[PDB]
């Protein structure tokens, strides 16, 4: 494998 | 609106006496209510925090007032000490947001110290050889005795400062005079003509 | 326990701007404030572990970085004149009502030019011999004069140490034309000790004063000397 | 042949709660081999394919960290989301992701994928190039504006390019048995007579996969349209689907009527009837 | 907006008078995700029924399936409970053998 998201929408 | 709304702007009050730093919210949603002291020169730090399930919380002298009927706060110090003078800032949390603090304008607080033995004398603080200018100090005034620009060119003249210490007769009010071209300085202020030295 | 250097900076406008924040709390938060006078901290951005959020109306002004969960930091690019103000970098444990732990904080100046910054002239008055009758006690006069921006720290030194009891610093310093713009600032202050403390000749006093100014990337075109960040002091002794 | 990695992930706000409902279901070949979900008893990653346990201890605990961090992230783009849509806290939303890898002739990337949804519709999508990024409203535009500041494109590109097609690799190897699995599709014709004169024959195709199959019903070459009815394919609940096609036939002429059945798997395409009994 | 469930009611295996089966509800296309799913026996709710794990499709909409184990008699009718938002009341679908 998963992914982390960086920066928030 | 959130907001937060902090009443009044500035507050002084005597040493030993109650200071009341009221604070006011619009939103339902609030919940946490956590209370921010800074110096100037630090940073805030957390001083007392309520809930919205309380209505008091104790902590020595500090003291704060939940009302979630009429949705205001607030913060009662139960005996004022010079110490204690400092911005209070009354911050706000609600579930959807916790790590959010939403904060208030912010109130000054001013605590005159109790002068128990005053002596206003007004000294010529001399001499230094290695400057033109000519310092005069007036110290040993009660809180009462205010202190005015004296509105000259020439002269400069310093706002009342505090001298929080414990031992007599260390804890005083002082102000600095200066005057490079001359003995007077005040003048223009309210000084007491009773009980001054020379 | 959050570290903030420098306390005090300033800036050219179009000229980038980098404050760094310290940790050693091992906390997963790690915020970012601007104060403005009168006002209270409004929220710019956070730092929760890796992951970054910015806040709507704040977005497209700053730029943040953490490398590690002990350093942050918040970047400015371009500086210009609405950047003027304290940013106070706040630590928490978690994502939620627990505690914020603020550091000192770093007052930035943003200004069109730096010719009119000049470091402080610090000067040391001796107590009247007038005080020392009438009272056991004696006052230490320090004046820092001729300094811009209001950038300063006073101390006050006894005996190769720092000392914080009886020590008495004005909360903002005067102007020394407040007719004009661009006026040099004055500060004051005053260390009240014991006479005999005093008339011992063996008590060494010094007012140290902390100014900050031009660092060394920043250019200098006058023939006067760089008014760089510099640590000016007066000396006595004390007379028996 | 086409291989594929994807992570669906899930995030449904919970009113009067910290925390949402975080899921997040990884699959291999559209084939579930990861799964995490916040409502369990202890909140992991767990295997979910046989060929998953293959796996050491330091795996598990990185994969955990990583949907701790991610239940964070969809947490506070959340509470950002009201602020952009004027919504309340009170109500439920939901946020989801869809991010992944295209494998082209032989273990080589393709297309990457990065997509996110609010509310069922579309918000912010990663574009081929992955540099790139396609704003659906008003609100996600504002996310876009954040996302090429920060340059959020170039860590998901250094991941779909990457780490996402390094673990692929490993799982299309360490995976030979659920993975490549394939199952052709059982038939049989149906009888039952509709009204008077009429008569309904149902072709049924059982025990398949994957569920991409084709039925046609023809009358000697020529196939029929509209008057067919077809239903949606499901899944019979042992890891194999279900599917069937009707027709309105005459009585006694039911059978010069034919089904055929296409699936890949089958060697060839399977020609039937009515039996009768 | 908000998608409307589509349910379908089936068996396992060929419907067979004695002979074990599994009934099934197979939940498709809905948005949000909050669903309640029951299974019926002649209009009385079973208890002992298993549900596969949340699961969404490309186009967003989730999905879900309802099993449990039965014994079909043509005496014993059976149906499936569904309810959802857009919806007013919980709809019945019922179980047709030939269908
Ligand atoms: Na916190």
């Amino acid at each position: 494998a998963s992914n982390e998201n960086m920066e928030t929408m | 609106q959130q907001q937060v709304r902090q009443s009044p702007q500035s507050l002084t009050v005597w040493e030993g006496e109650t200071a009341i730093l009221n604070c006011s919210y619009e939103d339902s949603t609030f919940n946490y209510f956590p209370w921010y002291q800074q110096f100037p020169g630090e940073g805030p730090a957390l001083l007392i925090s309520i809930r919205s399930v309380s209505d008091k919380k104790e902590d020595g002298r500090f003291t704060i007032f939940f009302n979630k009927r009429e949705k205001k706060l607030s913060l009662h110090i139960t005996d004022s000490q010079p110490g204690d003078s400092a911005t209070y800032f009354c911050a706000a949390s609600e579930t959807s947001g916790s790590w959010q603090l939403i904060f208030g304008s912010g109130t000054t607080v001013s605590v005159s110290p109790n002068i128990q033995n005053p002596d206003p004398a007004v000294y010529q603080l001399r001499d230094s050889k290695s400057s033109d200018k000519s310092v005069c100090l007036f110290t040993d005034f009660d809180s009462q005795t205010n202190v005015s620009q004296s509105k000259d060119s020439d002269v400069y003249i310093t706002d009342k400062c505090v001298l929080d210490m414990r031992s007599m007769d260390f804890k005083s009010n002082s102000a600095v005079a200066w005057s490079n071209k001359c003995a007077n300085a005040f003048n223009n202020s309210i000084i007491p003509e009773d009980t001054f030295f020379p | 326990t959050v570290k903030q250097n420098p306390r005090y900076k300033l800036a050219r406008v179009g000229k980038p701007v980098n404050l760094i924040c310290s940790q050693t709390m091992n906390h997963d938060t790690m915020y970012w404030y601007q104060k403005k006078p009168n006002q209270a901290p409004k929220l710019l951005l956070f730092y929760y572990d890796k992951i970054l959020n910015r806040e709507a109306d704040t977005f497209e002004k700053f730029q943040s970085s953490r490398p590690n969960n002990s350093f942050c930091s918040l970047y400015i690019g371009s500086a210009g004149l609405e950047y003027s103000a304290m940013y106070l970098c706040a630590s928490s444990r978690d994502l939620g009502r627990d505690t914020q732990y603020f550091g000192p904080g770093t007052r930035l100046t943003v200004l069109e030019d730096l010719k009119n910054v000049f470091p402080p002239e610090v000067a040391v008055f001796e107590p009247s011999e007038a005080e020392i009758s009438h009272t056991q006690k004696a006052t230490l006069v320090c004046l820092a004069t001729g300094f811009y921006p209001d950038h300063v720290e006073l101390s006050w030194w006894v005996n190769g140490k720092e000392v914080h009891s009886g020590v008495c610093t004005d909360p903002q310093p005067l102007k020394e034309q407040p007719a004009l713009n661009d006026s040099r600032y004055a500060l004051s202050s005053r260390l009240r000790v014991s006479a005999t403390f005093w008339q011992n000749p063996r008590n060494h006093f010094r007012c140290q004063v902390q100014f900050y100014g031009l660092s060394e990337n920043d250019e200098w075109t006058q023939d006067r000397a760089k008014p760089v960040t510099q640590i000016v002091s007066a000396e006595a002794w004390g007379r028996a | 042949g086409p291989h594929s990695m994807r992570y669906f992930e899930t995030a449904v706000s919970r009113p009067g709660l910290e925390e949402p409902r975080y899921i997040s279901v990884g699959y291999v070949d559209n084939k579930e081999f990861v799964r995490f979900d916040s409502d369990a008893e202890n909140p992991r990653y767990e295997p979910r394919a046989p060929w998953m346990e293959q796996e050491g201890p330091e795996y598990w605990e990185r994969e955990t960290q990583k949907a701790k961090g991610q239940e964070q992230w969809f947490r506070v783009s959340l509470r950002n989301l009201l602020g952009y849509y004027n919504q309340s806290a009170g109500g439920s939303h939901t946020l989801q992701q869809m991010s992944g890898c295209d494998l082209g002739s032989d273990w080589r990337l393709l297309r990457g994928y990065l997509q996110f949804a609010y509310e069922g519709r579309d918000y912010i999508a990663l574009n081929e190039d992955l540099k790139t990024w396609t704003a659906a409203d008003m609100a996600a535009q504002i996310t876009r504006r954040k996302w090429e500041q920060s340059g959020a494109a170039e860590h998901y590109k250094a991941y779909l390019e990457g780490e996402c097609v390094e673990w692929l690799h490993r799982y299309l190897k360490n995976g030979n048995a659920t993975l490549l699995r394939t199952d052709s599709p059982k038939a049989h014709v149906t009888h039952h007579p509709r009204s008077k004169g009429e008569v309904t024959l149902r072709c049924w195709a059982l025990g398949f996969y994957p569920a991409d199959i084709t039925l046609t019903w023809q009358l000697n070459g020529e196939e029929l349209t509209q008057d067919m009815e077809l239903v949606e394919t499901r899944p019979a609940g042992d890891g194999t689907f279900q599917k069937w096609a009707s027709v309105v036939v005459p009585l006694g002429k039911e059978q010069n009527y034919t089904c055929r059945v296409y699936h890949e798997g089958l060697p060839e395409p399977l020609t039937l009837r009515w039996e009768p009994p | 907006i908000q998608k409307t469930p589509q349910i379908q009611v089936y068996s396992r295996h060929p419907p067979e008078n004695g002979k074990p089966n599994i009934l099934n509800c197979y939940v498709t296309q809905f948005h949000p995700p909050h669903i309640e799913i029951q299974m019926l026996k002649n209009g009385k709710k079973i208890p002992k029924v298993e549900m596969s794990d949340m699961s969404f499709s490309k186009d967003w909409s989730f999905y879900i399936l309802a099993h449990t184990e039965f014994t079909p008699t043509e005496t014993d009718t059976y149906a499936c409970r569904v309810k959802h938002a857009s919806m007013a009341e919980p709809k019945t679908v019922y179980w047709d053998r030939d269908m």
